[PDB]
């Protein structure tokens, strides 16, 4: 019949460089899933945890790592409902820029859109912003790239940062650690260390899940391959 | 126009807390007046904030609603500057003036826009998301009869008539000035009407002629933006003279 | 106080306050009294005037010379439903082309005032109609609240203590299918006369008269004109 | 907000009853029906010998033939009187006859009261209007004054007087005038009582008399007709 | 002026050091206060000294409890706060303790010696009555309707019961008073307590609400009590928006104080026994913003009405305060009274008042007709603006 | 609050609403005096009524009015009184 | 309940103005800083970018400073959020304008026509102004070079020298201090854009990463417009550092 309720500003400036409401949708992406982002320089590579820690995971292709196009990838944390309008709009986006180009949407250009509706959800009473950050890959410009988007629709340029449980702390220890010049196998290998580092409990193959950023394409690794990488390093 | 409360609320006073507090928002467009010539329609604004590196079009209460009226704007409060929210009512004022010129294409009257504005306040009333106004303006401006005309509207809702009237700073306060300074001689004088506006801003503002700008508009040609310069010349002479009427 | 005016906070009845302060503003409004027959249909509303030196508002009004409406509550809200009742049975005249029954016409009524006791922030109507109709079958006097619930009626009374009204209507209920035009008139004065004290009767010029049929159109008698409809009448039945 | 579909127990709003002290406030407006016209009188406020009365009124034209005097809050009458001058005038292209002073009545009349704290739009309103207006023109069924108030209701009147109070200005005229009489003494009574409920007192730039009869148009006086009326108070 | 105040400032400080001094110093020089009337009774006071029943402490009697076994037991409370259970007075009547009386017990032996006129048992009762004058309706604008009303629902059944017998009534246990503000609602009813040889307490409800609730509940039933002591008396509640409210409790805010007072009230209304020629006045904005709770409608009887003094209606209360004035006044009392708008019959009375003040400036000691006609011009405006909050947004 | 019987405003003052003066009476009086048919029954006699409804309808007039006459052993307590503006005395 | 509460977006305040507005002004304080400075034959932006992290991989290289225009340029000062929505309104309006003018959009004329959007939000629509203030640098010939500021108020200003962001006050002074009206070269303004840059900041240190500047020179023919690489900005950190000297002497 119709709907109101809610069309008041629920959003007030906070004297931080930030709204109050977005600063604790932050901590949420903090709570949420451990999921780590390093840029190897000859392809991205994307890692996340698999689970939501009920430990029955049986994937196939219900992952959270998840090829929007050709050679663009997404891994999240936080909110699961939140994330699924992402992918959805990322393919609309991605094709958005296949139709004009004939190139899938580059990092830069792809964050600047989705970046826009979720500060939309802020400042409009009766909705709230997402509770989603994205760890976005892609090759563009013949070099490869790692982006941040965060759940305000701020973002931060990053060649390895870490989200979920100890993001803070993650992101400090990739500033001093990140590796470049990296073969396809030794990148697997990082990324996984690194995840071991942001993650805790047990890692077998159906606790933690891997996607892979290069030249032939955005491709998501099969169980059994995470498992050796796993198994290789200390 | 969406919200989810009332914008106002009716109180046994019979104000409007919204039209009173927008009479303080619109002083935030500082002092105004205007006085009404034989020939030469003339109003001045308070503040242009000069520093050398700034332009002067930017800070303006002088607005051009169409090239044959104008306005300047204030009522009443001391609140703080912010040229801006003045500034929306002429966004809605310069389409109404506009909009009339489509419709008769003669000099656009001042009736038109006064009466036009005092409704548009209430139409904002009625509405939850909108926020009201509650302004004065110095209407400006000539008729198809080329006789001078200087009208003024108020948060009131009403309009009236006048040979000379000023707002800001105390709306009443800058208007009994006027009164005693005016004598039946000035009107018809073109000199004498430019006289009586620098006066009045010289009261409330430092250093005029810096801090007075105005504009004089004529029966057969459009706004004329007077420099600053000019008008400081008058300042030093006509600041001699105020002390004398006092 | 703040949880009365909320459309959406309720009695543990499961009443909603601003339905029930809705209906009283009819109560508050002066007595009506709407009869019908088996050619007629009679509206006796009672006026109010604000001086001596002025004639009194018709409370009967005018939309078609084959259904007509009188008021009781607030004219304001009255005019929105007016707007509302006058365009339906237009339409109905010019598509369909039948004399519109009265029983299809309150029922959408019903519906519109039904809206804002829903819809949070905003209030109930309160004023009371009392539509007379007249389509092939013959008379209806339908009474419509400021709730959906609509009443058929051969004569009902509303407004002020209009309980007493009906003991009236009840004892001459037959008699009104065989009374004429005329009589119709004087027992809804008889009528009228018991929701206001014992201590007052009926005059002339507070006496508004609307009458229905297609067997007549539709006529509003005013202040002077009512005096013909209103000879006959009893001084307070008791 | 604090409640807008605020009822009392006894069965009206108290926003309604809120509304009358904003009128009283205001200007006042005089109506009087004559069989011989009607004579609208009003405030014009004075308050510096400058403002001129030719040229600005308060008595303002619904249709060349009928006439509008204000009373109560200024800008809240503006808004009633733009719908109803387009009304009047899309009914006289239409119909080709003059329109009764009590068909422009009822429908200022159903903006009064439709208020509601939320779902509001151009229809309805956030609190209901303050303003008694007078409604005075001649038409084909002769002279008429309709009088609409703020409770949204019209009612037929002979005399009606709204101002500074409401109720008092009514007392005083109906003390002096009758029914049916000349245009003069009709046009006297208007004047008296104005100057008496007022703090102002009675002048030819002080208030603004506008007469229309039958077989004319509406007139808006001029200095000296205008000066004519004052004489005779 | 700035070095012709320093000079002036030294000179009082000096004179002003000495006087200290002086002061100080001189005394009473050890006179005595009492004369030559009291040297005989220093020599009774002496043998008061020996006597064990002088001095008296006082106390009251809280409760009656027998279990008599001497003479009755009484157990009073001692202003030491240790109760103590006394016996019968020495030689006076047993009718003369009563619960809630004041006594006179011995400090040395604790029996009542003699007993004192009664109350003293609550301390915030006592305070919460205040004084009482009389003011008659010469003084009281108008003997309209709204007037009338008020004498004849308290004045008639109080000062005879046998005319409320007569129609088959109880003369009212409540009484209710409306009305809105600056009307002389008080000043009428201070005229008809005079006529009536009624006693009129008055109460402030703001006294009442207080930080912890329970003190205001322990005053109302102590005051009731009181009152029914006296006969045909009105108590008479003025200014109360606790006991005058709105009907609703928050359960965090001052509403709860608010909320037990009331309560107490209800049942008071009611009483242990009915209150019949018993009145309690209560004074109210109107009864729709009086609860349907503690109005329960037989009991409270009729609702006098006072209203807002009409154009008609202030013409006649501006005669009132005119003729009981004194003024040489040309100009009348009708024109005067059009002249002001619908607004306060307050504005109206301080025309007559204001015309007096204007007189002294004028250089005159009496009021002339044009210092009327410049008193209604500037007090309309005055009083009636610069005044009430500028806001009725988001309140309850 | 000690025993001291409390008036009769008598029941015969309401007339109608029969059914729930049967209520009243057998509900507070009974079980009072008459214990030992509640015991016989096989009922604890009540832990109390509670009386609600509207304002004025009769709800305290029939229980203050009942007692009197049947003659009981009424203790006066007024739940206001209890509150205190000492803290949890 | 909704009708319980206040925040006072639409509705005026005591103030006489809405809180919502004044609040977005306290946020643009603590966020990075924005200065366009004037030159005889072009203008210039300079900004500090939101990130005051000590990596960046520079995925997009307007993270602060986006180019809209051949003919324009803007900078953000405030919150990046609210920047994203404002920066794609911005692409379509400077060059619609263009495709019908065939002449670089005015400066002016720009500003006011965002300035509208702005105010629109505060007063109706229940959404809060926008905590983006947005520095314009453009040419249009009938004013010259330019520089124009937005506000969330909707207030615009014409300037030669402003900035607007963190510790601003202190900003335009010390843009005015080295600069008066018409004095500096390109060349030499870019330097001195570099030098406010290192004092004022959210926090300390002037890098490549926290840094992007952007120069409008008019080239032959073609008004040009160039967001500099990280390698050309690092040539005028050394340049601002002689630049300190300079202002001095």
């Amino acid at each position: 019949m119709a709907e109101r309720g809610y069309s008041f500003s629920l959003t007030t400036f906070s004297p931080s460089g930030k709204l109050v409401q977005i600063e604790y949708a932050l901590a949420a992406v903090a709570g949420g899933a451990p999921s780590v982002g390093i840029k190897a320089a000859n392809g991205v590579v994307l890692a996340t945890e698999k689970k939501q820690k009920s430990i029955l995971y049986d994937e196939r292709s219900v992952h959270k790592v998840e090829p929007i196009t050709k050679h663009i990838g997404l891994v999240y944390s936080g909110m699961g409902p939140d994330y699924r309008v992402l992918v959805h709009r990322a393919r609309k986006l991605a094709q958005q820029y296949y139709l004009v180009y004939q190139e899938p949407i580059p990092t830069a250009q792809l964050v600047q859109r989705v970046a826009s509706v979720m500060q939309e959800y802020t400042q409009s009473g009766g909705v709230r912003p997402f509770g989603v950050s994205l760890l976005i890959c892609g090759w563009n410009e013949g070099r490869p790239y790692l982006f941040q988007s965060d759940p305000s629709g701020a973002y931060f340029a990053w060649k390895a940062t870490a989200m979920g449980k100890n993001y803070v702390n993650g992101k400090t220890f990739l500033e001093k650690r990140y590796n470049e010049d990296l073969e396809l196998e030794d990148a697997i290998h990082t990324a996984i260390l690194t995840l071991k580092e942001s993650f805790e409990g047990q890692m077998t193959e159906d606790n933690i899940e891997v996607g892979i950023c290069n030249e032939a394409g955005f491709r998501r690794l099969t169980p059994t391959e995470v498992r050796d990488y796993l198994a290789a390093i200390a | 126009m969406s919200y989810d409360r009332a914008i106002t609320v009716f109180s046994p006073d019979g104000h409007l807390f919204q039209v009173e507090y927008a009479q303080e928002a619109v002083k935030k467009g500082s002092t105004a007046v205007g006085v009404r010539g034989r020939d030469i329609v003339v109003l001045g604004v308070e503040k242009k904030s000069v520093a050398k590196l700034q332009d002067e079009r930017t800070v303006r209460k002088i607005c051009a609603l169409d090239d044959n009226v104008c306005m300047a704007f204030a009522v009443v409060a001391s609140v703080s500057g912010l040229t801006a929210d003045a500034r929306i009512v002429i966004n809605r004022a310069r389409v109404e003036c506009q909009s009339h010129r489509l419709t008769v294409g003669d000099p656009v009257t001042v009736e038109y826009i006064t009466r036009y504005i005092a409704s548009l306040k209430q139409r904002y009333t009625q509405s939850n998301g909108r926020r009201p106004f509650g302004i004065s303006a110095l209407i400006v401006g000539f008729d198809f009869d080329g006789t001078p005309r200087l009208y003024q509207t108020d948060p009131s809702g009403t309009y009236h008539a006048w040979k000379a009237n000023a707002i800001g700073r105390g709306a009443k306060s800058v208007r009994e000035f006027l009164e005693k300074n005016y004598t039946d001689d000035a009107i018809e004088t073109d000199d004498l009407t430019i006289k009586l506006v620098i006066k009045a801003l010289l009261e409330v503002v430092q250093s005029g002629g810096k801090n007075i700008e105005l504009a004089v508009m004529r029966r057969d040609q459009p706004l004329k933006i007077l420099s600053p310069e000019e008008i400081e010349k008058y300042v030093a002479e006509i600041e001699k003279e105020k002390e004398e009427n006092e | 106080n703040q949880y009365d005016n909320d459309v959406t906070v309720w009695s543990p009845q499961g009443r909603i306050h601003q339905i029930e302060y809705a209906m009283e503003a009819v109560k508050q409004g002066s007595a009506t009294v709407g009869l019908k027959s088996k050619t007629h249909a009679v509206l006796v509303a009672l006026k109010r005037a604000q001086s001596e030196l002025a004639a009194h508002q018709k409370k009967i009004l005018h939309v078609d010379n084959h259904i007509g409406i009188s008021i009781a509550g607030l004219t304001a809200d009255a005019r929105l439903l007016c707007n509302f009742m006058r365009q339906e049975c237009l339409d109905s005249r010019f598509v369909f082309d039948r004399p519109l029954p009265v029983s299809r016409l309150v029922s959408l009524i019903g519906s519109k005032t039904q809206i804002p006791t829903q819809r949070y922030g905003r209030r109930p109507y309160g004023v009371g109609l009392l539509i007379a109709g007249y389509d092939d079958m013959g008379p209806h006097v339908f009474q419509t609240c400021p709730s959906a619930n609509y009443f058929d009626c051969r004569a009902m009374s509303i407004g002020a203590r209009s309980q007493s009204a009906r003991t009236y209507l009840e004892r001459h209920m037959s008699e009104f299918m065989q009374c004429n035009l005329d009589e119709l008139v004087k027992h809804g004065l008889r009528a009228l006369r018991e929701t206001l004290p014992a201590e007052q009767d009926l005059t002339t010029k507070n006496v508004s008269i609307g009458i229905v049929g297609k067997d007549l159109e539709f006529t509003i008698y005013d202040d002077d004109d009512v005096s013909p409809f209103l000879d006959g009448l009893e001084e307070r039945p008791q | 907000d604090r409640g807008v579909n605020t009822f009392s127990p006894e069965g009206r709003l108290f926003q309604v009853e809120y509304a009358i002290e904003g009128h009283k406030l205001g200007s006042t407006a005089i109506g009087i029906q004559t069989s011989e016209g009607v004579c609208l009188a009003v405030e014009k406020r004075i308050t510096s010998p400058l403002m001129e009365p030719s040229s600005i009124e308060k008595i303002v034209e619904i249709d060349a033939h009928i006439g509008c005097a204000m009373s109560g809050l200024i800008a809240d009458a503006k808004t009633l009187i733009d719908k109803a001058r387009v009304e009047t005038q899309n009914h006289w292209f239409t119909y080709n006859e003059t329109m009764t002073v009590e068909s422009v009545t009822q429908a200022v009349s159903n903006l009064a009261l439709q208020f509601g704290e939320e779902d509001a739009d151009p229809g309805a309103m956030s609190r209901p209007f303050g303003v008694a207006l007078l409604f005075g023109g001649v038409d084909e069924k002769g002279p008429q004054l309709f009088h609409m108030d703020p409770s949204g209701t019209f009612v037929q009147c002979d005399a009606r007087a709204i101002g500074s109070a409401s109720e008092g200005a009514q007392s005083s005229l109906q003390e002096v005038y009758h029914k049916s009489t000349t245009l003069k003494e009709a046009i006297k009574s208007s004047l008296i009582i104005l100057k008496q409920v007022m703090e102002e007192k009675l002048n030819a730039t002080n208030i603004e008399l506008a007469t229309v009869q039958p077989g004319q148009n509406f007139h808006m006086f001029t200095k000296e007709e205008l000066e004519e009326v004052i004489k005779d108070i | 002026q700035s070095t012709y105040s320093r000079q002036i400032k030294q000179v009082e400080d000096d004179i002003q050091q000495l006087l200290k001094k002086i002061n100080e110093l001189t005394g009473i020089k050890e006179s005595d206060t009492g004369l030559a009337p009291p040297a005989l009774w220093d020599l009774a006071a002496d043998k008061q000294t020996l006597q064990s029943e002088q001095p008296l402490q006082v106390a009251r009697c809280t409760k009656i409890i027998n279990a008599d076994s001497e003479d009755p037991k009484y157990i009073i409370n001692v202003k030491q706060f240790a109760k103590f259970v006394v016996d019968l007075s020495d030689q006076v009547a047993p009718t003369d303790i009563e619960e809630g009386m004041r006594v006179g017990v011995d400090r040395n032996k604790y029996q009542i010696h003699i007993p004192l006129p009664p109350k003293i048992d609550p301390t915030v009762t006592m305070m919460q009555v205040e004084e009482k004058p009389d003011v008659t309706y010469s003084d009281v604008g108008g003997c309209k309707e709204q007037i009338e009303k008020l004498r004849e629902v308290v004045e008639t059944p109080l000062l005879h019961p046998e005319r409320f017998v007569n129609l088959g009534i109880e003369p009212p246990k409540g009484v209710l008073l409306f009305g809105p503000p600056g009307t002389g609602k008080t000043l009428c009813a201070r005229a008809v307590a005079n006529r009536t040889d009624a006693c009129f307490i008055p109460v402030i409800g703001s006294e009442l609400v207080q930080k912890y609730v329970g003190e205001g509940a322990r005053m109302v039933r102590e005051l009731f009590e009181m009152a029914r002591t006296k006969k045909a008396c009105l108590i008479f509640f003025d200014e109360i928006d606790a006991i005058g409210g709105a009907r609703f409790d928050d359960g965090a805010g001052g509403d709860n104080e608010v909320q037990r007072t009331m309560l107490e009230l209800i049942n008071q209304l009611d009483g242990f026994d009915p209150r019949g020629n018993i009145k309690v006045l209560m004074a109210t904005n109107r009864p729709d913003t009086l609860d349907p709770a503690l109005m329960r409608p037989g009991r409270l009887d009729r609702k006098i009405e006072f209203s807002l003094p009409d154009l008609e209606g202030r013409t006649h209360i501006f005669k009132i305060h005119a003729r009981s004035m004194s003024v040489e006044r040309d100009i009348r009392f009708e024109l005067l009274a059009r002249l002001c708008p619908n607004s306060t019959g307050a504005e109206i009375r301080s025309v007559c008042t204001e015309a007096g003040m204007f007189a002294i400036r004028a250089r005159r000691k009496i009021a002339t007709e044009k210092d009327f006609l410049e008193a209604v011009n500037k007090v309309i405006k005055s009083y009636a603006k610069f005044s009430a909050t500028p806001r009725y947004m988001t309140y309850n | 609050m000690e025993v001291d019987e409390r008036p009769t405003e008598q029941y015969s003052d309401i007339g109608g609403l029969d059914k729930q003066i049967q209520e009243l009476v057998e509900a507070i009086v009974l079980p009072m005096n008459h214990k030992e048919k509640f015991e016989n029954l096989g009922i604890q006699p009540p832990k109390g009524v509670l009386m609600y409804g509207p304002p004025g309808t009769g709800k305290t007039l029939l229980a203050r009015a009942c007692a009197a006459q049947t003659k009981a052993t009424f203790l006066k307590l007024a739940g206001p009184q209890l509150v205190q503006m000492f803290i949890g005395d | 309940m909704s009708r319980r509460y206040d925040s006072r977006t639409t509705i005026f305040s005591p103030e006489g103005r809405l809180y919502q507005v004044e609040y977005a002004m306290e946020a643009i304080g603590h966020a990075g800083t924005c200065l366009g400075i004037l030159a005889n034959d072009g203008v210039l932006l300079a900004a500090e970018r939101r990130n005051i992290h000590k990596l960046l991989d520079e995925v997009f290289f307007s993270e602060k400073i986006y180019k809209l225009n051949e003919d324009m340029a803007c900078s953000v000062a405030g919150i990046t959020s609210d920047a994203n929505v404002l920066t794609n309104e911005l692409r379509l309006i400077a060059q619609r304008y263009l495709l019908q003018y065939q002449e670089p959009i005015p400066c002016e004329q720009l500003v006011t026509a965002l300035c509208d959007i702005k105010q629109a939000y505060t007063q109706f629509g229940g959404k809060r102004p926008f905590g983006v203030s947005l520095l314009y640098i453009g040419w249009d010939k009938h004013y010259g070079f330019q520089l124009y500021q937005s506000d969330p108020s909707g207030n615009y200003g014409g300037w030669k020298a402003t900035c607007i962001g963190n510790n601003s006050a202190a900003a335009v002074s010390m843009l005015k201090q080295d600069y008066k009206e018409g004095e500096m070269t390109l060349k030499s303004a870019l330097a001195l854009a570099v030098k406010v840059l290192n004092k004022t900041m959210d926090v300390s240190k002037l890098s490549a990463e926290k840094v992007e500047i952007a120069t409008l020179t008019r080239e032959n023919g073609k008004t040009v417009i160039r967001v500099l690489k990280q390698k050309e900005v690092e040539q005028l950190i050394k340049k601002h550092e002689e630049e300190e000297a300079k202002a001095e002497r």
